[PDB]
DNA sequence: TTTTTTT
């Protein structure tokens, strides 16, 4: 479960990826299905809005045994881990996984080819805030930046939602394909990272799995700059059941289409699996990804 | 300042400034008792204080009495039996003195004997006294502790 | 002299529990006081012993025995008054949230405070309350009313230093116009006397009798439709204290209270213009206005001074208020088709009595049009023109910075015009009254 | 009666296994999602207790005391049988339902002032014999009285409340006066009415046992006057694309045609999204309908029709012969309170005076009226206004126009969205089709139940929104439609109407997303709509409506 | 024995 110690448990499983498709949240169906995983709980609503700080003591200690006692009824046994928690003390303790949650939320925000260039200048500008955010000391910043957090993950389970209901996925046999030509509050989506988890978090949506034949997403946006469209590649996610070495496929077959006539194209982003191309040049470059499918 | 009044600025002589308003009713009060009995041919003595005049908590001494030691009527006279007047009258402070923008707020001083009516509704008086709390808080049998003023 | 301290810290399930909560302030109360520490007396037997009270919400109460013995008989302890210490109360009064789960009349509650938190916040803010919500007994059904007792309350050096920084930029009349009206596209004459309204001028103590008005007044006279409404909803959320009126018929909001009853008493509640005693206060609908009162309000803009002469009170009271209208002539835009005057019914001196008087057009022009026509639809719609969080790394960070400024702005500065530019108004003035001899006396 | 102790076991043969209409145990398949929301109360219908068993029907009118003494605890172990962990939500479930004494009665009646709510001690714990004495039960409205004192802890408390009650001005014989009588509020029904409401409740009747004999009405269920599967086979339906012209075709089958001003008028009660920005400001929320009458129109039987099927509604009069929409302290809200987020029914503008002028002018403009009166508040009013007009002299007087067909003044006009305008002349067919359809209503649509469980479920749930790429042509209609018609004289607040009234299509959909579809219907309703309110000359506004399309 | 209405 994410965003644990900050956060209501209502919001945690609200926002939580892993049940998101499980309990399929977007939708209505699961929404009365949540609620009557707290009816199982015995938890009030309005116990649920309280922070986790100010919760009674016994429906802290409490928590483990009714999680087992409960959450089992839709196929969620397997989640209780021995992970690892930092002791500092006075402040409170958190799992290295919420503080890293909340570092690279502050890597992506708490900030002609020029402006784009600037851009990436700014993007690097970012770095230095993150590395002087590593000490333990200097908390005063991470606060920002563990909050903020909450606002991107808000962001990003509502436009999913959106993308829920237009259903804008091209179920092929090949590849699956998608694009985002527009919507609200795009100015997020530039930086690589926010795409990526972004990809992840449809990835496990669409494909618990939910067979047969899990297959890889399309996905791209572009604002200005002469339909820079970054379109990143995306692998589908296994629910544990590495089974094979399967890794990637795109690299040979951008170095291949990259051979071609390539006008306009750009391999400047430093991550093979993203690249910018043209609309215009985005869609004979699907034809190619098509046909020939080195996969 | 009645403004900045209470707690503190309390149990002391305080100088008070505002506005002669709502002059009470003028009544009569008794002290010094005379009595004279019938067959001894004498006089006697008897007081009676409150919480106005002493200043001081002393136990009070309330019955006008009549037939004390033998049997002897008490008759009572008058003339040399004492009396003092008693007034009470509010004054609220100054309204140009007044925070941002609000109602006044006000107090009370009670007067004695030589200053029975001196101040009418509707006057500019400076008041020097002492500011005295009398009353069982609520003690008795639900905020109390009423305030007044004296010696003044 | 030392007491003890207090600390200050920041319905079935809530009987006397810690919970914190937020409301609006109702009512106060005057300054109150109950007792502290205490000494009492055997009137006969001369015994005397002392208590210490905090929690003054029943629980003990003075004994009947001259305790000598551990008849005087019964209760025979005199409060010693002269030798007891006190602190203040203050008794609040709380009113719910206008903007929800009013689907009712306004509910209330009652407060209680204790020692350093007395005297503190003038009603009308918006605030938080942390508190205990106990029971009490007084005025067989065990009807109880119930209370909440206020611990911690919490209100509306380095921020001189940019205080300081946006003083000095030439630029700052452009960028606070670039911080009144975003939602408000055009109406920029509009525009900017607001910002010259959130001020307040000059403040004048001459050895004359009077003293004269520093704030100013605002008219928004025109054809319908121009949303001048939505303008005087947000200047009544920039200023930290403001009145707004909408029309002469309420459901609720009233304008020198006169209030007569328990006990017999006669006592001052309040009004309208006590509220906004130095700030704004916006009345909507001018010529939708009876005349029942409209007196008050024909003296409170011009010499600050409202007398009371009733049956209760005989006061003269101050009124350090500024008014702001938004009127309708009749016909609508046809008002200026016939002669310009035409519009207020009664006479002009009310106008003469207000400071600027704004005419409201409506010119077809196409681009101005279509631009009026998609910025609205940017408005509602893909937040186009709410590109304001770059704006706001690049201008106007905040409204509430904006008030904070001007709370920072009003006693600091002491403004005074410069003889260099005095000769140049009096030459001005000449030319205005010239302007009306032209107008006047040929017509 | 000691033989509840083996009815308890006998009465969840009732509860659980109720089977009706094919099985279907709704008392069963309601407990689930009675603890599933937490809502402590389940309903019983007098209907299913009187059809099943009715010897507890007779232990209704002879004993409802114990009875549901006996009864709620079963159904409290009967649902805990169900959820495991349900007793740390309340742990207790109350249930719902001289010839009066000791009987349920069924009383109607109308709310006068009440009081507030105040806690109410439910448990009674008692220094004689050492120690406290012990729990006991804290009777309804007497004392326990088991020397000891009640101290002030260990004291579970339960909220209070006691109701005036009067009698409904409505079923009064005519001339005669009202009386009263007491009716208390417990635990779940806490302050439910509303001053200016009528109510029927399910009353249990006692009186008092000696003064040193009045009659107190304790209530159980209160029901206002007029599931799972019920919304998805309700989805099920709603999923079709023809449902645009069978709204107006299910919309009121006694005057047979009028499709556009019916269909408007099915818009405004369906409702608007005044769509506050985070932060920034809020616009409008309501639709504003117009109907210019003529004597000899039925248009009033419509808007009878509109009350009986929406939410709230108080008819307001013609002049002054009512309630009075304006809310104000005599010797207090007025009817527009009680129609909060709901239509209100406002007509006869002719004899309205400047009250009605006031009220009606700040509400459907930006909801909220202030005065110069004691107190100081800001109450909205987020009603809705239909109103029904009258013709000065003849019903159309010539080609002149609106404004100077109608009496009223232009901004009054401008507060209004939609114009629809009947009119009369001699067709002899529409007669004949009047005549029989009038014989027909004397003698494929919705039917009316669903299309209530329609506008009401999605009032509370659709929420329209809309992209940024076809408001394009939308500006164009707007640039071209303001931009010629400035030779013709025009409404900005025309332009927000666009939105507010394309989004109820999306609302009609269900989809939450705004289709070129809505955004077509609804110029194709507002254009020619206004279209119509002009002279003969019209056909060169017919002749450039073309482009509209 | 005085404050909000309406014919
Ligand atoms: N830029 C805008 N210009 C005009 N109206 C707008 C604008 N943006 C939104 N609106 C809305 O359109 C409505 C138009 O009416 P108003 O501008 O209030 O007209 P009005 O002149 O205030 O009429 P009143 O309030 O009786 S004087 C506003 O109340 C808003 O709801």
């Amino acid at each position: 479960l994410f965003l644990l110690r900050h956060s209501s448990l209502y919001d945690s499983f609200y926002y939580s990826n892993y049940v998101n498709a499980k309990l399929s949240l977007w939708n209505e169906n699961g929404k009365k299905r949540l609620h009557k995983m707290f009816a199982r709980m015995g938890i009030p609503l309005s116990t649920a809005q309280e922070t986790w700080l100010y919760m009674d003591h016994s429906i802290k200690r409490e928590l483990g045994i009714i999680f087992d006692k409960n959450l089992d009824r839709y196929g969620l046994q397997d989640i209780i881990r021995d992970g690892f928690v930092r002791t500092l003390g006075y402040r409170g303790s958190i799992s290295a996984s919420e503080f890293v949650e909340a570092l690279t939320a502050l890597l992506e925000v708490g900030n002609s080819a020029q402006k784009l260039t600037n851009l990436r200048k700014r993007w690097v500008s970012n770095f230095w805030l993150s590395w002087d955010a590593l000490d333990d000391r200097k908390v005063e910043l991470l606060n920002r930046g563990i909050q903020l957090a909450q606002d991107l993950q808000r962001a990003i389970f509502n436009t999913g939602v959106a993308i829920l209901e237009k259903k804008l996925i091209k179920h092929l046999r090949i590849y699956r394909l998608c694009v985002l030509q527009d919507g609200p509050d795009l100015d997020l989506y530039r930086n690589p990272l926010t795409l990526l988890r972004l990809g992840n978090w449809l990835i496990e949506c669409c494909a618990e799995s939910e067979d047969k034949q899990l297959l890889p997403m399309v996905l791209a946006s572009i604002d200005e700059n002469t339909d820079t469209y970054l379109v990143a590649g995306l692998t589908p996610r296994y629910p544990r059941g590495t089974k094979k070495p399967i890794l990637n496929n795109f690299s040979m077959a951008f170095q291949q289409i990259t051979a071609e006539t390539d006008a306009k194209v750009r391999i400047d982003n430093f991550e093979s699996s993203i690249i910018e191309i043209r609309r215009e040049d985005l869609s004979p470059f699907l034809e190619k990804l098509t046909l020939s499918g080195l996969l | 300042s009645p403004r900045t009044l209470t707690a503190q600025h309390l149990n002391k002589l305080v100088s008070v400034e505002g506005i002669v308003t709502k002059t009470s009713l003028v009544r009569p009060k008794l002290i010094r008792s005379v009595h004279y009995a019938a067959k001894t041919g004498r006089f006697h003595y008897r007081d009676y204080t409150d919480a106005t005049t002493t200043l001081t908590t002393r136990i009070p001494t309330p019955i006008y009495p009549t037939e004390d030691t033998e049997g002897n009527k008490l008759t009572t006279e008058y003339g040399y039996s004492t009396f003092i007047d008693h007034q009470r009258i509010t004054v609220q402070e100054m309204p140009e003195m007044a925070p941002a923008g609000q109602l006044p707020r006000s107090i009370d001083v009670i007067l004695d004997d030589d200053l029975v009516d001196k101040t009418k509704p509707g006057d500019r008086v400076n008041v020097v006294g002492v500011f005295k709390s009398l009353g069982a808080g609520g003690m008795n049998q639900l905020i109390g502790f009423k305030t007044l003023i004296l010696g003044n | 002299s030392l007491p003890t301290f207090q600390l200050i810290l920041n319905d079935s399930e809530h009987v006397s529990k810690i919970v914190r909560l937020s409301g609006i302030i109702i009512s106060t109360s005057v300054l109150s006081s109950r007792a502290t520490y205490l000494s009492i007396m055997c009137r006969n037997c001369r015994h005397t012993t002392s208590i210490t009270i905090n929690n003054f919400n029943n629980t003990v109460s003075l004994p009947r025995s001259c305790l000598s013995t551990i008849n005087c008989g019964p209760d025979p302890y005199i409060i010693i008054h002269e030798s007891s210490k006190f602190i203040d109360q203050q008794f609040l009064k709380l009113q719910e949230i206008p903007e929800l789960v009013p689907v009712e009349m306004p509910r209330n509650l009652t407060m209680t405070c204790d020692r350093y938190l007395t005297n503190k916040v003038i009603p009308g803010t918006r605030v938080t309350i942390v508190g205990i919500y106990s029971i009490y007994n007084s005025k067989g059904v065990a009807i109880r009313t119930p209370y909440i007792k206020i611990l911690g309350i919490q209100s509306d050096e380095e921020e001189e230093e940019e205080f300081l920084q946006l003083s000095r930029n030439p630029k700052l009349y452009e960028i606070l116009t670039n911080s009144i009206a975003p939602s408000i596209f055009g109406n920029e004459d509009i525009k900017k006397a607001i910002v010259c309204l959130l001020m307040g001028g000059s403040k004048k103590i001459l050895p004359d009798g009077m003293r004269l008005r520093g704030d100013i007044n605002v008219l928004l006279l025109g054809d319908p439709g121009t949303a001048k409404s939505q303008l005087l909803k947000f200047v009544e959320k920039v200023s930290p204290i403001a009145v707004y009126t909408s029309g002469k018929g309420s459901s609720a909001a009233g304008l020198a209270s006169v209030q007569r009853p328990m006990t017999r008493e006669f006592y001052l509640e309040g009004g309208a213009m006590v509220l906004a005693d130095g700030g704004v206060v916006c009345i909507d609908e001018f010529d939708k206005m009876r005349d029942e009162d409209r007196v008050a309000i024909h003296e409170a803009m011009e010499q600050q001074t409202i007398s009371i002469a009733k049956a209760g009170i005989t006061t003269v009271l101050n009124s350090r208020t500024s008014v702001l209208a938004a009127a309708n002539p009749i016909y609508g835009r046809y008002d200026d088709l016939k002669s310009p005057g035409d519009n207020i019914d009664f006479q002009t001196t009310i106008l003469s009595r207000f400071d600027m008087i704004f005419i409201v057009k409506d010119d077809h022009n196409e681009e101005r049009d279509i631009s009026i026509a998609n910025h609205v639809i940017n408005i509602h719609t893909g937040n186009a023109n709410a590109q304001n969080q770059q704006e706001e790394n690049g201008s106007e960070i905040s409204i509430e910075k904006m008030k904070r400024y001007i709370t920072y702005c009003r006693l600091k500065c002491a403004p005074r015009l410069s003889p260099q530019a005095a000769e140049k108004l009096s030459s001005n003035f000449v030319t205005i009254r010239k302007q009306l001899l032209i107008n006047e006396l040929e017509s | 009666p000691n033989v509840s102790r083996t009815i308890a076991r006998e009465l969840k043969s009732f509860l659980l296994e109720y089977t009706d209409e094919t099985g279907r145990s709704v008392y069963g398949a309601r407990i689930r999602t009675l603890g599933e929301m937490n809502s402590e109360s389940l309903e019983v219908n007098y209907r299913h207790l009187a059809e099943s068993k009715a010897i507890l029907a007779l232990f209704l009118a002879k004993c409802p005391e114990e009875m549901l003494k006996i009864f709620d605890l079963v159904a409290m172990e009967a649902t805990e049988l169900h959820y495991p962990d349900y007793a740390r939500i309340h742990s207790e479930i109350h249930v719902r339902i001289e010839s009066n004494l000791s009987s349920l009665v069924r009383v109607t009646g109308v709310v006068t002032r009440r009081t507030g709510v105040f806690p109410q001690l439910k448990y009674v714990k008692f220094l004689k014999c050492g120690s406290i004495l012990g729990p006991f039960f804290q009777d309804s409205n007497e004392e326990i009285r088991i020397p000891f004192r009640v101290n002030g802890e260990k004291t579970v408390y339960r909220n209070y409340q006691r109701v005036t009650l009067q009698e409904a001005p409505g079923t009064v014989p005519p001339g005669r006066l009202p009386r009263h009588r007491e009716v208390i509020l417990l635990a779940d029904l806490v302050d439910v009415s509303k001053p200016g409401e009528e109510v029927e409740v399910t009353g249990i009747y006692k009186n008092n046992y000696d003064g040193n004999f009045a009659t107190i009405i304790e209530a159980n269920s209160i029901k206002r006057r007029e599931t799972e599967e019920e919304e998805r086979e309700f989805r099920k339906i709603s999923r079709d694309r023809g449902i645009i012209d069978k709204i107006i075709s299910s919309m009121a089958p006694s005057i047979y045609g009028h499709r556009d001003i019916k269909t408007a008028v099915a818009c405004s009660l369906f409702g608007g999204v005044p769509k506050n920005v985070n932060g920034k400001h809020s616009i409008r929320g309501d639709i504003n309908v117009l109907l210019l009458g003529d004597p000899g129109t039925a248009k009033s039987q419509i808007l009878k029709y509109v009350e009986k099927t929406a939410h709230r509604a108080v008819f307001a009069t013609g002049q002054g012969a009512s309630v009075g929409l304006t809310a104000s302290v005599r010797k207090e809200g007025g009817a527009l309170v009680l129609a909060d987020k709901g239509v209100c029914l406002i007509d006869e503008f002719d004899k309205m005076n400047d009250q009605d002028r006031t009220s009606i002018h700040e509400a459907m403009e930006q909801q909220s009226i202030s005065i110069s009166k004691g107190i100081v508040t800001t109450l909205q009013a987020r009603c809705s206004i239909i109103a029904a007009a009258n013709p000065n002299g003849g019903r159309y007087n010539s080609t002149l126009p609106l404004a100077q067909n109608v009496s009223l003044t232009e901004p009054i006009l401008s507060r209004f969205d939609i114009l629809c305008v009947v009119r009369d002349l001699v067709d002899e067919e529409a007669d004949e089709r009047l005549a029989t359809f009038v014989v027909d209503s004397h003698v494929s649509p919705i039917p009316q139940e669903l299309l209530m469980k329609y506008i009401h479920y999605a009032r509370t749930k659709i929420y329209p929104k809309l992209h940024q790429m076809d408001m394009d042509k939308v500006s164009r209609v707007y640039a071209d439609l303001r931009r010629e018609s400035i030779s013709t004289g025009i409404t900005v607040r025309h332009l927000e109407s666009i939105l507010r009234i394309a989004e109820s299509f999306a609302k009609m959909r269900l989809s939450e997303f705004v289709s070129s579809y809505d955004l077509d219907r609804a110029i194709k309703v507002v254009v020619d709509s206004f279209v119509d309110a002009q002279k003969v000359s019209v056909r060169r506004q017919l002749r450039r409506s073309f482009a509209i399309y």
